């Protein structure tokens, strides 16, 4: 007559992914991409006081 | 901000040494 076929119901487990804030953007976000034209300032002291130092 | 004081400073004291 009759046996098993087909059981469980409870009982399941899930991984879980993750995305990230967008304003993170480029790593270039403050104090990264300004760092280009920063440095041509700075170039610039270097530059005045090698006239202040001679 | 400070970079550009520092600049406008190291500026004058070329002017003054100058002279």
């Amino acid at each position: 007559e009759v046996e098993a076929a087909i059981s469980d119901v409870g009982g399941q487990q899930i991984f879980s992914q993750a995305l990230l804030n967008a304003n993170r953007r480029g790593e270039a976000k403050t104090a990264l991409a300004e760092v280009q034209a920063r440095h041509q300032e700075l170039l610039k002291l270097e530059k005045s006081m090698a006239e202040l130092t001679q | 901000s400070r970079t550009a004081e520092l600049q406008a400073e190291i500026d004058d004291t070329v002017g003054i040494m100058r002279d």
